[PDB]
């Protein structure tokens, strides 16, 4: 059918889109807010005020980039609708809300009000015929071919693990701590001011984000490597100024493992996953030692996987098999898993009909997603 | 639009150019096509196909009269009947002015309602070449899509209502290069692993072609696991026959698709991370579903006293068939069949029973010949009626148990 | 350009014509007349949509009409969809 | 493949699955 | 298994039939 489903790969900071069966999302872009800040007299500027694209990524000195997705939980749903209208733009989709099924990606254990308000959007403003939201973990296993596993991921300020065998109902066996790289970038900015580099703008912060995600690693031996001497090699600004390596690009991401340094009692991914293993059953934990379904795009740094394996060695007992899912396209793999998921037979019954929203919607939405 | 159009002899000549090789015994202008499109009424028909745009075809049916040597002769009129008593070979007037100025064939066509069934020949010629021309027309970049969809739907419904077998085989074309690798990895290295293919991994287009072929196999799975019919068309025996036929048909197809070469190619595609086809192929499986279904019905779907009905000249043997059938029916505990479908089933068979009663009792001449003969035959009929009644009542009691 | 080829490739362009005898007994044999039992199909030199409409209207209108007023069994719906497709392509 | 070309990139000189020491 | 119109047989039939279905009758054009 020409009414092919719509795969929308969300994320706390990144979002992708496409159709069913497609292998690459032709539309990949962030999640933010933006509006101009100065005054022109001579005409010939761009209008619309909320731009997404090269102009947005060019006229950064004008817009006020914000982020409504507080740990993914969005608050400027209206602005998101504006963004979704942009998703339907003349160069983006050119389709109408009442023309295609829509599969949506998600982060679990969120309040019902989220799905409520989303249903209101895509069934009143937008009017989707078939809308469904689910867990990317299943999509991840689809993209990897596995069926059972401990699916862990990292967004931008969100992290969560789903240790489940073949989609079996194990809600008590699920862990989630939503914290990641955004504050690490702000923490990096803190280090910058610590050695005299103050930054405050949204665009400025995004440049810092580029610095972070561009230059960061993990020195396996914290104390030991600290005793040694660094390089402090300098990258250069658009103007070309000093960007040293510092203790920063490796000491700052370790805060994700020693979260108390930010001033917050937490556990660190390793302990989190260990607790998740304890949340499992001894008659399955061996497979779970083999079941290491890792993901998360923020995770893509140096000194990450193998050092984390050493962490596991310190944590897990004897006889544990490392079987880590780790291509860098695990983000896209969620979108791809949803694409193949959309290309299915039973998928019709899997979604939510529009008439169901016309009848009740809400409770039925929670019933179909569970 | 024509005034000084080609002659009626020329009209029968073009009709012979199309009709003698098909509606006759080959050759040039024969007497059959001449009598078809050359008479006075046929001259008016020639003016209707050349000097008029209303007649979109000149029906030259291949009529025949046997019981001598079937006089296979063409008859050109406006009677384009179906293939029921003649092979209608119409001179399709694709253009109105099919005359002496332009060619007699370039400004026309030869549309023929073949000697076979109209639905059968229509679906055959349609799916073979009619959908291809319009498909290319629409494929060159809807109304054209709805027309092609109507052509395909008409061929589907025509083959469905025409072909009663309707269960063909499924082709599994392994790509010849892969078969070559299998042969080279079949001489003494009989198991073709991944390594032998090597650079064939970087063939997303080629492997996509194979992926598409597997998708056609998936479409075939849908075709296999897509339908059953109402338990009322003809006798239910026909249904039981296709129940078992579809059972071993499924098993046959299963053994065909379980060829490890195809499975191995799927393993290669699996290595190519084309999880699409693999998983979708696994999801389309209505395989064990249908297999288990007819395996479930299978005990009762076996060895039914079918010819006892067609082999009972006496009402006593009719009653024998009644008892044998109802006692054969008792295999319900292991089948789990619907009540309504069973009702419809038994009712269709009961109407068939009444028809057999007509077949046996229609020559008694009860009101014509000796009345006592009718008394005896009807007493045997009474035996049949009450045995059907009470044994059917026992079936009803067992249905209460069900 | 005159390009006549005796193949099974039934292609159609803007002015692509064809000539066939789609055998009622598909096995075109030389032992008997292969042209005898053959529902012909001769695509004229016109537009493929117009040629398809004229061919459908010439081979399914009176044929399914006669098979619908008598007698395989789906000739009424076949005639309805065929006349609709013929008029739609026209 | 163009899949890795049109995107920012996949794993660079490092696999996905690893393994512990011999005889753990 | 072999009841097929030969290369010369099918070629002759198609040649004698292409002109009757492509022009105003005649032999093989
Ligand atoms: N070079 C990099 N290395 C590691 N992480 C990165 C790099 N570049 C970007 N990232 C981060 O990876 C994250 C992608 O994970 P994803 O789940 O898509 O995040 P989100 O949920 O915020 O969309 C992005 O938030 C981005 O900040």
């Amino acid at each position: 059918i020409a009414n092919q489903p719509v795969v929308i790969d969300n994320g706390s900071g990144v979002i992708k889109a496409g159709f069913a069966g497609d292998q690459i999302p032709k539309y990949c872009f962030p999640n933010y807010v933006g509006r101009p800040k100065h005054v022109r007299v001579m005409a010939g500027a761009l209008e619309g005020d909320i731009f997404i694209g090269p102009k947005a990524e060019e006229h950064r000195g004008l817009l006020s980039i914000r982020y409504p997705m507080e740990h993914g939980i969005v608050k400027d749903w209206n602005d998101m609708e504006r963004i979704w209208q942009y998703v339907y733009s003349k160069d983006q989709l050119q389709t109408f809300s009442e023309e295609h099924p829509v599969l949506l990606t998600e982060a679990p254990l969120n309040p019902r009000k989220n799905r409520e308000r989303a249903a209101e959007v895509f069934f009143e403003t937008f009017n989707v015929p078939a809308l469904f939201i689910s867990m990317q973990a299943v999509l991840s296993l689809y993209a990897t071919g596995r069926t059972t596993g401990v699916v862990l991921d990292s967004g931008d300020g969100v992290t969560h693990a789903v240790p489940i065998y073949e989609g079996f109902a194990m809600p008590h066996s699920i862990m989630r701590i939503d914290i990641a790289g955004r504050d690490v970038s702000r923490f990096l900015r803190l280090y910058l001011r610590k050695e005299g580099y103050d930054f405050h703008s949204s665009s400025e912060f995004e440049i810092v984000k580029a610095i972070k995600e561009r230059a960061c690693y993990l020195s396996i031996n914290p104390q030991k490597d600290e005793t040694l001497e660094t390089e402090k090699a300098q990258y250069y600004l658009p103007d070309g100024s000093t960007i040293e390596i510092g203790p920063s690009r490796f000491r700052a991401p370790e805060l994700l493992f020693r979260p108390d340094l930010i001033g917050e009692e937490s556990e660190g991914i390793h302990e989190v996953l260990v607790f998740a293993i304890q949340k499992s059953d001894m008659d399955l934990r061996r497979t779970l030692f083999s079941n290491i379904v890792l993901s998360g795009g923020s995770t893509l740094f140096k000194g990450f996987g193998d050092r984390l394996l050493s962490e596991v060695k310190k944590l897990a007992p004897k006889d544990v098999k490392i079987r880590i899912s780790a291509p860098q396209e695990r983000l896209y793999s969620t979108w791809i898993g949803g694409s193949i998921l959309a290309s299915l037979d039973t998928f019709k019954k899997m979604w939510v009909s529009k008439k169901e929203y016309e009848e009740d919607g809400a409770r039925s939405i929670h019933r179909k997603t569970f | 639009a024509v005034q000084n159009v080609a002659d009626v002899s020329v009209l029968q000549k073009h009709l012979r150019k199309l009709v003698p090789l098909l509606l006759e015994d080959g050759g040039e202008a024969p007497a059959a096509l001449e009598a078809a499109l050359e008479e006075k009424s046929a001259l008016e028909q020639m003016r209707k196909f050349l000097s008029d745009p209303q007649v979109h075809t000149v029906l030259v049916e291949r009529s025949t009269l046997k019981e001598d040597k079937e006089f296979i002769s063409y008859n050109i009129n406006i009677d384009i009947h179906y293939g029921v008593k003649s092979n209608s070979l119409a001179f399709i007037k694709r253009t109105p002015v099919i005359d002496a100025d332009k060619p007699v064939s370039s400004q026309l066509r030869v549309l023929t309602l073949s000697e076979d069934s109209p639905y059968e020949t229509l679906h055959s010629f349609i799916s073979n070449a009619v959908a291809p021309f319009f498909k290319s027309y629409i494929r060159e970049s809807k109304m054209a899509p709805s027309v092609e969809k109507k052509i395909a739907e008409l061929e589907m419904g025509l083959l469905h209502l025409q072909q009663n077998i309707e269960i063909p085989e499924i082709s599994l074309p392994i790509h010849p290069m892969i078969t070559n690798v299998a042969k080279q990895c079949y001489e003494r290295g009989e198991k073709p692993k991944v390594t032998d293919f090597g650079d064939k991994v970087e063939d997303p287009t080629f492997l996509n072609q194979l992926q598409s072929g597997v998708n056609r196999w998936i479409r075939e799975i849908q075709k296999v696991t897509k339908l059953d019919r109402d338990p009322a068309s003809g006798t239910a025996l026909q249904e039981i026959s296709f129940w078992l036929n579809l059972e071993r048909a499924l098993y046959r197809i299963q053994e065909k698709r379980e060829s490890p070469e195809v499975l191995l190619t799927l393993d290669i595609l699996k290595h190519g991370k084309r999880f699409h086809a693999t998983v979708s192929f696994d999801t389309d499986t209505g395989l064990k579903q249908a297999l288990e279904t007819v395996n479930d019905y299978n005990p009762l779907m076996k060895d039914f006293p079918l010819n006892d009905l067609l082999s009972a000249t006496e009402l006593d043997k009719i009653r024998q068939a009644l008892v044998a059938i109802f006692t054969h029916l008792r295999k319900i505990r292991n089948t789990k069949y619907p009540i309504q479908r069973a009702l419809r089933l038994v009712e269709a068979i009961s109407r068939d029973l009444s028809s057999q009663l007509l077949k046996v009792l229609g020559t008694r001449k009860l009101m014509h010949v000796a009345y006592e003969e009718f008394e005896k035959v009807m007493v045997a009929c009474f035996e049949v009626f009450q045995t059907w009644d009470d044994e059917y009542e026992k079936l009803q009691v067992l249905l209460r148990d069900i | 350009f005159i390009s006549y080829n005796i193949n099974i490739d039934i292609h159609y362009g803007v002015k692509s014509n064809s000539l066939a005898f789609i055998k009622r007994t598909p096995v075109i044999d030389a032992d008997k007349p292969v042209s005898s039992q053959l529902r012909v199909l001769t695509l004229s030199e016109d537009s493929p949509y117009e040629t398809l409409h004229s061919f459908i209207s010439n081979a399914v209108a009176p044929f399914f009409k006669s098979y619908i007023r008598e007698s395989d069994k789906m000739a009424p719906s076949v005639e309805k969809k065929i006349a609709e497709l013929e008029m739609g392509l026209l | 493949d163009p899949k890795y070309a049109d995107l920012p990139g996949i794993a660079r000189n490092e696999p996905d699955v690893y393994e512990t020491s011999d005889l753990p």
